[PDB]
């Protein structure tokens, strides 16, 4: 019914090693070379990524700033507006780096002065200036 | 089987069901209602059965009547029929048995025998039992043909047949409850020695074997569903496809090698896509922070524009920072990755050249069975008789097959030293010219009613021939004859005056040095309770051996033993014989292959009589007067003993069919 287990065996195969008397070792060389092609390509990215750590060993501990746990709240000092807006004119849309600059609004709180004080600091106008970067 | 079905299959008969044969002598029978076929096969299976229960003494018409209940015996006509049948037939009453009837004072008919093997005997017996007047002419001074058996005081040791392929099915059954044949069980533990003469652990043996039994499947596949039986206008040889298969296997192996290095570069790539990422954002952090100092040094107080600068140069550094540690995160996943695959690599080679040593050791065993080199067999027909195999284990004869034929030939008229020369062959007899082997001059002339040959298909093949037919046979005939294949084989029988050996170890292999060689002295026998070792020659090895000197033969042999069981052991041999088939004048080889370009079919050629042309132009048709029996004649059970026998057999039933009449067919 069929060729017994791992033994493999297509149409397509035989007629390849089959079709002169030398097809075989044809067959046989030109994967030997397509093989010892393919390991000198992985000692050549072997090579460049040994390289490549070798920049960033360090990592980036010296860089890194203990960053502060700070709770929220629901009162808008004049310090925090003019920080959002602003924010708002860096960051766009992005009410996650709003908040987080910020240090002390949740998203929400964000999302609210958005429609609360869009009148009053010409949110829509500094909006389209964000769109121009 | 047991009962009355045993005896079928002990006959080789379908137990149910009428045969060819039997629809032709009883055609009143197979035509007609299913009840009378049932009675007709009851009839005849219980023939048998008395028969087979004590075939040493003849089974008469009248003891088979005697033995049937009601209401079987209630037809005497249709229980005659059957038993002149199986008696014609040769399944019941051949060999040696002691006869009630004595034989007809006067004979009737002439036949002559060419060649006084088991086929040519078992033939004669019939003949003989038959009431014709039988002469058998041997170019030998012995009977038995290619069963020759070797003597020296108790020593025995066979130099043609040796083994008798199991019991179930097999005539010899019958035959060794009429001789006293001693026959012996072989155990199949066969350890093998590589070249270098250390044992081969039991761990390759396996793997090894399965692998030579999958490639064995393998190539039935290849014929069977892949329709791979030509190329280039020639028929395909076993050989070949094997070679085909395990080139394919070794394609696989480099395929699957490929794959896997390719995966490796695959993901080496991501590897330094992802480093490049990095290190451009571990440059981006190292810059950011350098401003966010710039920034966080303005000391307060400070407009609100430097404070959202700090703030914001904070958060765009805290997001970068978690963006890089994801990214680390995702580096040592892919490292991670790459020592497992750098740690699995798929197999390195399809087989090491010691794997392919030991598993050219399992063609030689091949090659030996078939007596011939893989590159010869029909890959579509090489194993055409498979599904006819006896059951029950293979055995060999302790007391030497020779046993046998001396037996078969005992009461019949054997012309020894007599070389048949030509066979002529015509409407009204035929004559038969042969010589005295002892002097080729003294002449011989044998005029008869019909012939039978018997010659070897090896000597058929002879060119120039050995034995000229006249007229020529035909050519659908003499080209079956160049079509099939007649192998070779050789044996080295090694006595010694002390054993040094395991003796409870039955046989045992040597695995040959190179593919080329791997049929050199590749087996060993140790068979009897004597002390000798029968070394085997197989494959392209049988063929050129038989070109070397004694010396040099039993030189390697012993060479190959002093590897084995140490140099100190093995003592020099007392005797020594070496066997060669192919040059033996009268066999020219040991027996019969279907050839790449043949198939059974040229086997039932060859079982074909001629019936030579009229003598006066206007006349009728004659009657057949030249008749084939031999182990190449014999499709189902061809190169072997029962095969040769049942042929004669067969043989003789058409005969006396021709020549006496059939009672039994109305
Ligand atoms: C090495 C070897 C091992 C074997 N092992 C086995 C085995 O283990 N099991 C098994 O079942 N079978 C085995 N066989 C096969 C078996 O021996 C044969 O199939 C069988 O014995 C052949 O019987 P035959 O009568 O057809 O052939 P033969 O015995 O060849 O009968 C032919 C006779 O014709 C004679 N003859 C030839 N030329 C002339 C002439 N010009 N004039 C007169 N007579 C002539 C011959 O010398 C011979 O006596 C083996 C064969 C060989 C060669
Ligand atoms: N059936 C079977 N039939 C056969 C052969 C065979 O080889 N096995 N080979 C040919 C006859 N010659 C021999 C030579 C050697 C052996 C022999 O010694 N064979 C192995 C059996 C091989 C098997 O497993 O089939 C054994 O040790 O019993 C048997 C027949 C033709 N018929
Ligand atoms: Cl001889």
């Amino acid at each position: 019914r069929k060729p017994p287990k791992g033994m493999f065996l297509s149409q397509e195969d035989v007629e390849a090693v089959s079709a002169n008397a030398t097809a075989a070792t044809t067959v046989l060389r030109q994967l030997d070379m397509e093989l010892v092609s393919v390991k000198r390509q992985i000692q050549n990215i072997k090579q460049t990524n040994s390289a490549l750590k070798e920049k960033l060993d360090g990592g980036i501990e010296p860089y890194r700033l203990p960053e502060v746990i700070q709770k929220c709240n629901a009162r808008w000092t004049t310090e925090e507006q003019l920080l959002a807006v602003q924010a708002i004119r860096k960051y766009g849309r992005d009410f996650q780096a709003i908040s987080d600059v910020i240090g002390n609004k949740s998203v929400v709180q964000v999302k609210n002065f958005f429609v609360n004080y869009r009148r009053r600091f010409n949110i829509d106008e500094v909006l389209q200036e964000w769109e121009a970067e | 089987p047991s009962g009355v079905e045993g005896a079928a299959f002990q006959s080789r008969l379908p137990h149910d069901r009428m045969t060819s044969q039997e629809a032709a002598c009883f055609p009143d029978i197979i035509s007609g209602p299913q009840q009378t076929q049932k009675v007709f096969l009851f009839i005849r299976n219980r023939t048998l059965q008395l028969w087979l229960d004590n075939p040493k003494i003849q089974l008469t018409f009248e003891a088979t009547l005697q033995q049937l209940e009601a209401p079987y015996n209630s037809d005497t006509v249709l229980v005659h029929r059957v038993h002149s049948y199986l008696e014609r037939h040769g399944l019941i009453n051949f060999g040696i048995y002691k006869r009630i009837k004595p034989l007809p004072t006067k004979k009737t008919g002439k036949v002559i025998i060419i060649g006084s093997g088991v086929s040519g005997l078992a033939a004669a017996r019939q003949l003989q039992s038959f009431g014709m007047d039988v002469t058998l002419l041997e170019a030998r001074d012995r009977v038995g043909g290619r069963v020759a058996t070797f003597r020296k005081g108790n020593y025995v040791a066979d130099l043609g047949a040796m083994v008798v392929t199991g019991l179930g099915g097999n005539p010899m059954a019958v035959v060794s409850k009429q001789v006293n044949m001693e026959l012996a069980k072989i155990k199949q533990k066969c350890p093998l020695y590589e070249a270098n003469g250390q044992a081969v652990p039991k761990e390759k043996d396996e793997m090894v074997e399965q692998e030579f039994n999958r490639l064995l499947e393998a190539t039935s596949y290849l014929s069977h569903q892949l329709d791979f039986n030509v190329l280039n206008n020639k028929p395909v040889s076993l050989g070949q496809a094997l070679e085909v298969v395990i080139q394919l296997q070794e394609k696989h192996v480099k395929d699957e090698q490929i794959e896997h290095w390719k995966k490796i570069v695959k993901t080496q790539e991501e590897l330094k896509e992802l480093l490049n990422k990095m290190v451009n954002l571990k440059e981006k952090i190292k810059e950011l922070h350098q401003q966010y100092k710039e920034a966080s040094e303005v000391k307060p107080p400070r407009d609100i524009t430097a404070e959202f600068l700090v703030k914001s140069k904070h958060r765009d550094l805290t997001a970068l920072c978690k963006e890089y540690d994801e990214l680390a995160e995702t580096q040592g996943k892919l490292e991670e990755k790459l020592q497992e695959l750098e740690a699995n690599p798929p197999s390195d080679v399809y087989l090491s050249s010691r794997d392919r040593q030991i598993l050219d050791w399992h063609f030689a065993n091949l090659e030996f069975a078939n007596a011939t080199p893989l590159s010869t067999l029909s890959l579509k027909h090489w194993d055409q008789d498979d599904d006819f195999e006896f059951t029950g284990s293979h055995l060999t004869v302790r007391n030497g097959y020779s046993c046998v034929p001396v037996a078969l030939a005992e009461g019949l008229d054997i012309k020894l030293n007599t070389a048949v020369r030509q066979v002529r062959y015509t409407a009204s007899g035929c004559e038969v010219i042969a010589v005295n082997t002892r002097s080729t001059s003294q002449t011989f002339i044998y005029k008869c009613d019909a012939v039978l040959c018997t010659l070897p298909l090896g000597v058929l093949k002879q060119q120039p021939p050995a034995v000229q037919f006249v007229p020529p046979l035909p050519e659908w005939k003499t080209s079956a004859v160049q079509r099939m294949g007649f192998g070779n084989l050789n044996k080295v029988v090694l006595c010694f005056d002390r054993v040094f050996w395991d003796p409870s170890v039955n046989l045992f292999g040597h695995v040959g040095s190179t593919t080329a060689s791997r049929g050199e002295l590749f087996l060993f026998w140790n068979l009897y309770k004597a002390p000798i070792l029968l070394a085997l020659v197989a494959g392209e090895a049988a063929g050129i051996m038989e070109n070397i000197s004694d010396d040099v033969i039993v030189g390697r042999c012993l060479a190959i033993l002093k590897g084995i069981f140490g140099s100190s052991a093995v003592p020099q041999p007392k005797e020594t014989v070496v066997s060669r088939w192919r040059a033996d004048p009268w066999a020219r080889g040991s027996y019969s292959y279907v050839a790449a370009g043949s198939s059974g079919n040229d086997y039932d050629l060859m079982a074909q009589p001629i019936t030579p042309g009229p003598s006066i132009p206007g006349a009728p048709q004659p009657i057949p007067r030249l008749f084939f029996a031999g182990e190449h004649t014999i499709r189902n059970y061809p190169a072997t003993v029962h095969g040769a026998l049942l042929s004669g057999l067969r043989e003789a039933g058409r005969i006396a069919d021709q020549f006496l009449g059939a009672m039994y067919t109305l």
